[PDB]
């Protein structure tokens, strides 16, 4: 009985539970629109601006994914898409009480980012993950306008440096900001308008510093921000002083309440230590860009027994997450990078033994990401047998098509450990060498799995056809150099329709099969993104450098460069 | 005691369905129900809620269908 509704509705805040509520009846569907809060759209190309206006009319928060995951290794030239303004000017005029906008892989301007900060008056949240297209000018803008701003969150965005100048915008009545992650500036910020802002903002629990912060004022801002819950290091290098190493140690300490740690670029040794009055209440911690050896790694990570997320390069090593493993029994999640990828020579000591220690080790280990140079299937199959609990699995061995290093052989009954004793995995990452075999592990097993990547492996369309017929969770499946092309793709057409994207490229789909795929498919956009010109003027025969293909029900997009062909 | 500013069957009101909690105004036992109401539903399909109350469909194909591919394309 509608008021009831409204309010029993107010408690439902799960995108697939508000769908849900959406299809019990036109009276459900109705209260329903009204009321909801935001809106999550993965593909900004599924769906049009209006479309969504049209249905959720008193939205407070829209959060848009632009490109895909592939553009993060440079495999979606510039001008291909993921323009933002549309949104905003179609929301501009529509959304009066609209408070956060979180974007991401999308092209925002500086005119964007003005109409944002003219349009919205209660706007709180921006937080812009992995974006282009804007400068510092664009944020000034914000920092002017924004009376009300609780989060400017830059994580991984491209910038403009014109200059960090744009900080200092903030008026003097500016108090209310939450969270503030500036790492991917490589602007100056001016150091006092900073230290400024982050004492007359009490609620401050984030901050998240640029390189350009160097660590001898770390310890100043700290004491003004007494009540961080995390906090990004600046730069965190410096001549070794007493004085400098006592200053940081108590101000850190000073603070009860933090939780995460990252940053420490160019991080030196000596003052590490610094942060071990922290070390044992952190649920975080993000060493990525340390260069710090293993020693001084294990003795930072013995007094960690609270974290549940380590994020660290390859320097860590074999003994180092030996010890993680005794160590952390509350660890999560593990992300081990590289310290050097384009060298096949091993400069550290990283193995598959590493991954294996954790995994008898961490009851609770379920997220991975692992680059090592060499692995077995023994390994994988342990791991699978330990960690049955597993989610998320992306595996990457360097040197590519590398076989198990004792028996020479495929990686596929390894991989089918994994998916088959691992039954929530919800996601995947595959390497080495492998045949069509592990897609048929994958196809009959990974009936969770939701997303798969794949690279230099499978023997033929018969690999990609396991897996658009056993895959019953897919949603995003994103291929490179492998030979699949036209045969998997065509029998499996509907699928694709299940499915948010698949991407190809340098694979072996034929412009031929481009085409015909767009005429059985209306409402799939299948775009050929091509640099050699007009596919029309190569034998149809011919693979396309890359496809990417989405369902949608917006129709071909309006923006397409040059380069790119709807089908 | 007096809360209802709808004030300002007895049941369980005093020694404290939503009918009438709503009514009269008694604005946390609104929040009592409708949270556990709206359990009832969190991580149900749209026929396993409309079983569990008595709303039957009213959706001819046509939209019910057009719906569901809104919803998962673009909303989900
Ligand atoms: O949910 P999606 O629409 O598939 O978005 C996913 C997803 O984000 P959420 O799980 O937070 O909803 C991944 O989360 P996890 O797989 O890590 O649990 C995230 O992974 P990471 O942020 O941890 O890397 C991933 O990021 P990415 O694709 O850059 O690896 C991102 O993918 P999308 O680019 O498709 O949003
Ligand atoms: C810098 C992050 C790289 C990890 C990436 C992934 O986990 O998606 C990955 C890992 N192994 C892969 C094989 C094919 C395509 C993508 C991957």
């Amino acid at each position: 009985p509608e008021e009831v509704l409204e309010h029993v509705f107010s408690f439902i805040q799960l995108d697939k539970d508000r769908n849900s509520v959406s299809l019990v009846c036109k009276s459900w569907y109705e209260i329903e629109r009204w009321c909801r809060r935001k809106v999550f759209i993965g593909n900004c190309y599924a769906v049009s601006p209006a479309t969504v206006i049209r249905r959720f009319p008193k939205v407070r928060s829209v959060e848009l994914k632009g490109k895909p995951h592939f553009a993060d290794f440079n495999l979606v030239p510039d001008g291909w898409g993921g323009y933002v303004y549309p949104w905003i000017e179609a929301m501009s005029s529509s959304y009066t009480w609209l408070e956060e906008i979180r974007l991401k892989r999308m092209v925002v301007t500086d005119d964007c980012l003005e109409l944002i900060a003219k349009s919205f008056k209660n706007f709180k949240v921006l937080v812009l993950s992995s974006c282009e297209g804007f400068s510092t000018d664009g944020l000034a803008a914000i920092a002017a306008t924004c009376r009300n701003l609780k989060e400017l969150d830059l994580r991984e965005s491209d910038v403009d440096d014109v200059s960090g100048h744009w900080l200092s915008h903030f008026p003097d009545t500016y108090t209310s900001l939450v969270s503030l992650n500036i790492s991917c500036l490589a602007s100056e910020v001016s150091f006092s308008a900073l230290e400024r802002l982050v004492t007359r903002c009490p609620n401050l629990k984030s901050l998240k510093l640029n390189r350009a912060v160097p660590l001898e004022k770390l310890a100043t801002l700290l004491q003004r921000a007494p009540q961080l819950e995390e906090l990004g290091t600046g730069g965190y290098t410096a001549e070794v002083r007493p004085d400098v190493y006592s200053g940081l140690s108590v101000a850190l300490s000073g603070c009860k309440e933090l939780r995460c740690l990252s940053g420490f670029w160019d991080a030196v040794p000596a003052y590490l230590p610094a942060v071990y009055s922290v070390c044992s209440r952190l649920t975080t911690l993000n060493l990525s860009y340390a260069t710090v050896q293993s020693y001084d790694l294990v003795k930072l990570l013995c007094q960690c027994p609270k974290l549940q997320r380590l994020w660290v390069l390859d320097y860590i090593e074999d003994a180092g997450l030996e010890v993680l493993a005794s160590t952390c029994k509350d660890l999560r999640e593990l992300r081990v990078f590289p310290s050097e990828p384009f060298v096949m020579e091993p400069n550290v000591a990283l193995t598959e033994q590493g991954l294996v220690s954790v995994s008898m080790g961490c009851p609770k280990l379920e997220s991975v990401l692992y680059f090592c140079r060499q692995m077995t299937n023994a390994a994988l199959i342990t791991i699978a047998r330990n960690r049955p609990n597993m989610t998320r699995f992306r595996l990457c061995i360097i040197e590519p098509k590398a076989p198990d290093y004792l028996t020479l052989e495929p990686l596929d009954i390894g991989f089918g450990a994994i998916v088959e004793h691992c039954k929530d995995l919800r996601r995947l990452s595959l390497s080495g060498l492998l045949t069509d075999k592990v897609f048929e592990y994958i196809g009959t097993y990974a009936k969770k799995m939701e997303m798969l990547s794949v690279a230099f492996a499978g023997d033929s369309d018969l690999g990609m056809h396991h897996v658009l017929s056993g895959c019953d969770s897919l949603r995003k499946l994103e291929i490179r150099d492998c030979p699949f092309g036209d045969k998997a793709l065509l029998a499996n057409a509907s699928k694709l329709e299940t499915m948010r994207s698949l991407w190809m490229s340098s694979c072996s789909v034929s412009f031929g099969a481009c085409k015909l795929l767009g005429q059985k498919m209306p409402k799939l956009n299948v775009e050929v993104i091509d640099e050699r010109g007009a596919p029309d003027s190569r034998p149809e025969s011919c693979p396309v450098e890359r496809v990417f293909i989405y369902r949608t029900v917006a129709g071909p997009r309006f923006d397409m460069p040059g380069f790119v062909w709807n089908m | 005691a007096l809360e209802s500013q709808t004030i300002a069957i007895l049941a369980k009101v005093i020694e404290y369905l939503i009918l009438a909690a709503n009514y009269l105004n008694i604005k946390n036992l609104l929040d009592l129900t409708c949270q556990t109401v709206a359990d009832m539903i969190k991580g149900k399909t749209p026929e396993e809620i409309r079983t569990t109350f008595n709303i039957k469909n009213d959706f001819t194909p046509e939209e019910e269908e057009e719906v569901r591919r809104e919803n998962q394309w673009a909303f989900e």
